């Protein structure tokens, strides 16, 4: 089943994206674990990894599209100094994953292709709950708790 | 019927403290705070079981349930203001309830007293729980009280 | 309930063409168990029971919509000669339905019945990815493989 | 190797099974639409049992160098009412009854005692299972009443 | 957007008149002693309050205010006919505004929304086959046949 | 402890490697995937997996010698259009990955940096048993069994 | 196995530092539960007996060689006065007891000496990992948490 050429650059957008997502939770999980912050580290590796799904069944809808999924491009990454910092910038990259998913959304529905809408629905919804929520869950947590006692919680056991 | 209409009165404020529990708590959610949220919805649950038990009294007394009205819900901004919002509605839950109890025993009926007194004690164990949130929060910090209420990250 | 006669209409093509896949891959598993491929019959039975719970879906949403479900009709069955000719009708007739359920999703969507559009975003999902994904790359397998590698792996067990 | 009146007569009762099929998947359809569970179950064991009956016998057909045709299907009689649909099942059961006894004299004269086999298998199974239950069905509409019968074939609320 | 946030309000609201219509309903037919009819409407009451709790979350998810205080015009039937007639009626009304709220976050590309919106319509849907075929069962097999069915166990 | 910035600058090359070789695996365990070569698929996905703890490993210790792993920079990829070439592909990158460890592993031991040390020549350990050794015995495999037979042996069930 | 003297005498030392080690963690772990902060004491505790493990290798690698331990004599305890000091204490000894393995490591493979080189690899490994990185994450948590957090998270449960 033959994709659209539009399609299929829209998919390749979206997997460098997920790509260049995946890599820097993967910088933020491991610079989390050296400064100590424990369930940090422990939640951003859970989200690399679904990152790594994410990509995964884009790349696996690329090829059923017969379409040469586009891995070696890498968006530039937006790394933190300190927690906050990192996590500002999850969130904010977290956003314009959602505003490229809703764009490609709205293709895949004019282009009449309608399983890509699906697994890019999916897509959407796992970027805006098990990532965006979370992310300014604890935005708003840094804001409440007081960064001292956000990093304490973040520490878990020492 | 005035022991239905107090019944129904304590049915209407049952529900609103239904509504404003699950609300307080799915806000709790929503920010983070999972230890407090999970009480509040825990607490909201336990507030629809008593509604599930008075709405069987009144309908076991051959009343209408006014399951259509619904008293003001006072939503809080932050976690210290639900908080008070919580206990205000519970006081005055506790002094409708005292007027429904000596009611219902002035009208030689006991049953329905039973059920009130035994709401009653749950309503006041809240009181408690609220006052005791409040005064916590003051005694450690509304940074470390919101830190505890998040629980686990 | 009520649903619309273009809609009904629709749906009864498409049951058309799931009764009609049933079917042909009914006959095809049956010949397939008859040449000794067992390990290729098992997966084309598997497949025709698939189809008959898409078909059994199908008939229910038109009875949910005050229809009168069509089992009557039947297409013109394709039945291969031989294993490559086999796989070959199967994709051409599985890429046939998802053209019709492609235009059939699309109505559902300009008629606002949303209903019937998740039910056949799922069937097209099915017929896209269990189907004519294993159609195509059995294809492709055959012709990897060489048609003597491919049904000495068909028969499996001899 | 198989006969050609025997493989036609095959083809007949294959056409037959394939009609009942369909029309059992109809029916037991739109006895889950009404709300009639029991029925509803009974029915959808009934078409898959009628599935099976047609493997059975495309596989006969195959095995006896024949070609199964499944792109025929003989006329369909639905039921509007579930008296109506019990009545056309226990006539489309009749009717397969009368061809399957036809085809067993046919096979045994052609002395194919294999397909008699599987034959008579099938003719007990449309005989006890089918038409039996069926006509058993009728009985119970007409003695239990008809609302007495749709309660019990409405099963659990 | 607010347009999205207002129809999420809406069906919201539907949503806690409907929990409220089906609890009412199912405590009445527990008090008649209608044991199954009562036990069923109960499980659906209870998952329009899972309904209603995803909507919340939802609602909240977007940053908006969820409005908890309406309540819709509660159709209590007087008998068990009459009850499924009135919670047909207002699935009805549910339905068409779910239809409704649907097209309008397809329109506003709010997608996640939309996707629940969808779940929320096909257990709606569910919810019309059910009390239709009741209806029609009433109606075939008898009142009497029905009340006794609606019993179960004495 | 503070790390040479000889040894942090290797260490960099060497994720960059990691980094660019579990992009390729995972490229062509997907196209494995779609073309039904399932075997081939799981154990370059298992290799692909292996390649992230390489990462991982890596990362934690640029980190712990308070460097900055360069994470977005990703090399130059070379993907097989058939698995003969996606197998000399790998095995040409394993070569490169093998030469720069040992230098890597050299540079470790003249700067008196010996825990990096034993993490690369973990890292040598594993890449050279069971990456190379594997592509090694694939090129042999499919000069022996054929294309054929090798292509059948990595279809697996069908 | 009588081996270099300049051996035994590096092992003699680094067992004299492992053994001032294990005193000066045992003080501090009885302090820590004086003071009742039982966390850090389960993990001071934990990295006594590690200390006393490492002891028992270079005892038993030094009675391997022929030499007479030196286990009378000792180093200077450097005993802090609250926990900032004492973790800090802690580290400082534990960078200089990694200069002293990785001289060892060095004159061990100037003499052909590979077996004591490879158990002073893994006890530089154990005291750069289990020991210099828990130190300096205690380190940063003090900095970040705060003192007053970070005492509260020593002490646990009350
Ligand atoms: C207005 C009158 C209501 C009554 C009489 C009522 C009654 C009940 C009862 C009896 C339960 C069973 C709990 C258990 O057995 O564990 C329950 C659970 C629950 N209620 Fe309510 N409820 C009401 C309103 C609501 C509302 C407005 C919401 C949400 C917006 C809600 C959300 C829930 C949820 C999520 C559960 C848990 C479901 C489960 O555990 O399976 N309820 N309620
Ligand atoms: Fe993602
Ligand atoms: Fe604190
Ligand atoms: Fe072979
Ligand atoms: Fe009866
Ligand atoms: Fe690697
Ligand atoms: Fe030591």
């Amino acid at each position: 089943p033959r994709g659209s050429p539009k399609v299929i650059s829209v998919l390749n957008g979206l997997l460098t994206g997920e790509l260049t997502a995946a890599d820097q939770y993967f910088v933020h999980a491991r610079m989390l674990e050296n400064w100590g912050f424990k369930v940090l580290y422990e939640r951003i590796e859970h989200e690399r990894h679904d990152e790594l799904d994410h990509a995964g069944l884009l790349i696996n809808r690329i090829l059923f599209l017969e379409g040469v999924p586009d891995v070696a491009s890498r968006a530039a990454l937006n790394i933190g100094s300190d927690v906050p910092k990192m996590m500002a910038n999850d969130l904010a990259y977290e956003l314009q994953v959602v505003d490229e998913l809703k764009a490609a959304i709205a293709l895949c529905e004019s282009e009449r292709d309608y399983d890509t809408r699906r697994i890019l629905v999916h897509l959407l919804e796992e970027t805006e709950q098990d990532h965006v929520r979370w992310l300014e869950v604890q935005v708003g947590l840094i804001d409440k708790l007081g960064l001292k006692n956000y990093l304490q919680s973040a520490a878990g056991e020492i | 019927r005035t022991v239905l209409a107090a019944l129904n009165d304590v049915l209407r404020h049952q529900l609103t403290a239904i509504n404003q529990y699950f609300l307080h708590a799915r806000m709790m959610k929503n920010w983070g705070f999972n230890a407090l949220g999970k009480h509040e919805y825990k607490e909201s649950i336990e507030e629809m079981k008593a509604a599930d038990k008075l709405i069987e009294r009144i309908l076991l007394l051959e009343g209408l349930p006014n399951l259509q009205d619904l008293g003001k819900l006072l939503i809080g901004e932050n976690v210290p203001e639900m908080l008070k919002n919580d206990f205000a509605m519970e006081k005055d839950a506790h002094a409708d309830l005292v007027k429904t109890i000596a009611l219902c025993e002035k009208q030689a009926d006991y049953v329905s007293r039973d059920l009130l007194s035994e709401f009653l004690e749950e309503c006041e164990e809240r009181m408690d729980f609220y006052e005791t949130q409040l005064e916590l929060v003051k005694k450690m910090g509304e940074q470390n009280y919101l830190q505890s209420a998040v629980g686990a990250l | 309930x009520x649903x619309x006669x273009x809609v009904x209409x629709x749906l009864n093509x498409x049951l058309x063409x799931x009764l009609t896949a049933x079917x042909q891959y009914f006959x095809h598993a049956r010949m397939x168990x008859n040449w000794g491929f067992x390990x290729l019959x098992x997966x084309x039975x598997x497949e025709x029971x698939x189809e008959x719970x898409x078909a059994x879906x199908l008939i229910x949403r038109i009875l949910x919509l005050e229809g009168x479900p069509x089992x009557x009709x039947x297409x013109x069955l394709x039945i291969g000669x031989x294993v490559p000719x086999m796989x070959x009708n199967d994709x051409a007739x599985e890429x046939x339905x998802x053209x019709x359920l492609x235009x059939x999703i699309a109505l559902c969507e300009x008629x606002x019945d949303y209903x019937x559009r998740x039910x056949l975003x799922x069937x097209l999902e099915e017929x896209e990815x269990x189907x004519x994904x294993x159609l195509x790359v059995x294809x492709g397998x055959x012709d990897x493989l060489x048609x003597k590698n491919y049904l000495q792996s068909x028969a499996x067990x001899x």
